[PDB]
């Protein structure tokens, strides 16, 4: 049973840079392995087979080598396009395995948020729950900090937070932070605070309304 | 062109059977070992199951071996897994594959291991005992705090449905542009829920409309909210 | 015998009809000219030519104006070597006679149409090699096999392994009459007396695993090289009885009329993969 592992599982680069994705084998493989494209949500793109060979089609920046349990996909000048994930798979014995993957993701500029915070509708309400939702839109880098106040009050384990992937054009990431609470926990309080800690920030940033 | 369409996705009990279809066209069908991979949403690829071009042979994963059986029907340029006994452990999106790749040998076996160039374009099965339902629409309202430097934030939120995938769209498709549908996140309750925002001019938040558009297939849900301020 | 018409395709003097090693059985005119040409009747899986002293595989193209290439068909506009099956398909898709054709026969035939040297009335068709490794025909330039007196030989290699040599005459049902895979716990023998007897004078050479037994054979089979002269109609060396116990490779040059059944042994021959087992 060959296990693939993959390495770095996220690479930050610019255009125009040369990148390499290292996939190595716990025992020889010979010289069957293929690597992959996936962009979200959309089916992978075979780029390499024979760890050297590329399929037709493919641009003359992608390349390939490795023999045994050594292998490396190469991007020596990165376009737009190229940003995406990359999984190697082993073809030399049964059971098939792949690597886990690396996410090769877009070097922009620091880039701080615009915070937005939402109540909850009346029409959410009428049905005894309150989603309060806080709104951080094209930052850079993805690394962001959001702490929920109640009346001051620090909340934990009550919030989700979700983030998009990297926009095609702005290369920068949104998220959205919900506290989810109770109509009767929230007609208890009166102030809703959301504060955003980022790198493009100075200091910590406060979006926040009164009940009313 | 080679194309690989699939069918069949939904969502399975527990102990339950389901029927996955993989049809190509724009080859001879019956030229191609093929494979079967489920990709585990945010993980990694798992290979499930080949099966030789004649579909005389066919070789299978440790952790479904026994349940699952794959065939081929070239005449139909069609080919199938009949997953059996299904396990929560089986939720994932499964893929067809079109092996042009040889690779290396399997003795006793007589099966050579294969690398795809082409795949369908998925199947999400979701095996869970739970039901399906469709998803409540609440309206983030356009604010003063949702206003900053002549753009309004506004969306709406789809909460509490099951099973994946919802499908967000803002005025039947006129705004394109700067929407952030968000990933859904699993809650306590073990329903989905998830959030659209799109900037809007702040001149028109009471000349014009904006509707968010959400679709729902498993629950044939498709609903249309406007958000007012 | 009741084996007659099993043991039929290892009858390689009549199913193959030329030799396996060196190809060179059958003569076509091209510009007056008579030269030698490959005319092998069934795939030879596993074959390919070695470089002795160099790094140049092959298949890769002819000098395109010696050292510096290899043996295959240089590019062309339209190209038509290499050509993967799904592009030889389509190239031949009005024609009739390519329906119901395979894709080691289509990589034959799609070779054998090209034209040699501007002489349309010439016999002389291109060999080719098909690899599994992409599913692309390549078509051969130089027919040749053999120079080790640009110096090269003939072998099975870990690398030659999804090849396979096609001469111009590679029947459209090589499947059913020709060796492809080795017979596991299955012994070569001759019926004598209504009883399968074991080959009275084969030569015992060890062989760590199948696939030296398998290259052996190969080594020894049937050569048209030159030392209609110096054409071996397939007549050769070319079965193996490899005891996978001792690790010994029984070689035999008479045609095998029945199979023993001993769990020791596997079947081999020169045309046969040298992997492959059913």
């Amino acid at each position: 049973d060959i296990q693939m592992t993959q390495s770095p599982s996220t690479l930050s680069a610019s255009v125009g840079d040369r990148v390499t994705i290292t996939c190595r084998a716990s025992q020889t493989i010979n010289n069957w392995l293929a690597w992959y494209q996936q962009k979200p949500g959309r089916a992978p793109k075979v780029l390499i087979y024979a760890a050297s060979d590329l399929d037709s089609g493919v641009p003359s920046r992608f390349s390939a080598s490795g023999s045994g349990t050594h292998f490396s996909l190469t991007i020596s000048s990165l376009q737009p396009d190229d940003f995406a994930t990359y999984f190697c798979q082993q073809y030399n014995e049964f059971p098939v395995t792949f690597g886990q993957g690396t996410k090769l993701e877009l070097k922009r500029t620091v880039a701080a948020p615009s915070v937005f915070i939402f109540p909850p509708s009346d029409e959410q309400l009428k049905s005894g729950t309150a989603s309060v939702v806080c709104l951080l839109n094209n930052f850079y880098p993805r690394e962001a900090k959001v702490q929920w106040k109640v009346d001051n009050a620090l909340q934990s384990g009550n919030s989700q937070e979700s983030v998009t992937e990297q926009d095609s054009k702005d290369s920068t990431y949104s998220l959205s932070s919900t506290l989810t609470l109770s109509k009767a926990d929230y007609e208890k309080h009166k102030v809703y605070a959301c504060e955003v800690t980022h790198q493009g920030l100075s200091s910590p940033v406060t979006k926040s309304f009164n009940r009313g | 062109q080679v194309q690989l369409v699939q069918s069949g996705g939904g969502l399975v009990k527990p102990g339950g059977s389901l029927i996955i279809s993989c049809e190509g066209s724009g080859y001879r069908f019956s030229d191609y070992h093929m494979s079967w991979i489920r990709q585990v949403p945010g993980k990694g690829m798992e290979w499930v199951a080949d099966i030789t071009t004649k579909g005389d042979q066919t070789a299978y994963a440790d952790s479904v071996r026994g349940r699952f059986t794959v065939s081929r029907d070239n005449a139909k340029n069609s080919m199938f897994l009949q997953m059996n006994g299904l396990k929560v452990e089986d939720t994932a999106v499964y893929f067809c594959g079109r092996d042009r790749f040889r690779g290396g040998y399997n003795y006793p076996s007589d099966i050579y291991s294969h690398a795809p160039d082409h795949w369908g374009q998925g199947q999400l099965v979701t095996v869970s005992s739970a039901s399906t339902k469709g998803p409540s629409v609440f309206p983030l309202a356009p604010s003063s705090k949702s206003t900053s430097g002549g753009t309004a934030a506004l969306g709406c939120l789809v909460k509490d449905y099951f099973p994946e995938p919802v499908t967000v769209s803002w005025n039947s498709g006129a705004l394109t542009s700067g929407v952030h549908t968000f990933p859904a996140v699993l809650q306590s309750s073990g329903l989905y829920s998830l959030s659209s925002v799109v900037t809007v001019p702040s001149s028109s938040l009471g000349t014009q409309t904006y509707i968010c558009n959400v679709n729902h297939k498993p629950s044939n849900t498709k609903v249309d909210k406007k958000v007012e301020p | 015998n009741p084996w007659t018409e099993y043991m039929a395709k290892y009858d390689i003097e009549e199913v193959h009809g030329s030799g396996i090693r060196v190809d060179l059985g059958e003569d076509a005119e091209v510009a007056g000219t008579q030269y030698r040409l490959p005319s092998g009747k069934c795939p030879v899986f596993g074959k390919g030519i070695i470089i002795e002293n160099s790094n140049t595989a092959f298949l890769t193209p002819v000098a395109t104006g010696l050292k510096d290439g290899g043996f295959a068909f240089p590019p062309t506009e339209p190209l038509m070597s290499p050509m993967t099956l799904d592009e030889m398909r389509h190239f031949y898709k009005d024609n009739k006679y390519v329906k119901n054709l395979d894709e080691l026969t289509l990589c034959s035939r799609h070779a054998g149409n090209m034209i040699p040297d501007n002489d349309k009335n010439s016999n002389y068709k291109y060999p080719a090699v098909y690899d599994d490794k992409d599913k692309k025909c390549h078509i051969l330039y130089i027919a040749a096999q053999e120079n080790n007196g640009f110096c090269f030989r003939p072998a099975k290699d870990i690398s030659f392994q999804n090849y396979a040599y096609l001469s111009k005459n590679v029947v459209d049902n090589w499947e059913k009459v020709c060796p492809r895979k080795n017979l596991q716990n299955a012994k070569f023998g001759l019926w004598v007396d209504g009883n399968c007897e074991d080959i009275p004078h084969v030569n015992e050479f060890p062989a760590i695993d199948l696939f030296e037994c398998n290259k052996l054979v190969f080594e020894l089979s049937a050569s048209d090289q030159p030392k209609d002269r110096y054409k071996s109609h397939g007549k050769g060396y070319n079965w193996g009885n490899y005891n996978t116990e001792t690790q010994k490779c029984e070689i035999f040059n008479v045609k095998p009329t029945c199979l023993i059944n001993n769990a020791a042994y596997i079947a081999t021959t020169a045309l046969s993969h040298p992997i492959e087992v059913e």
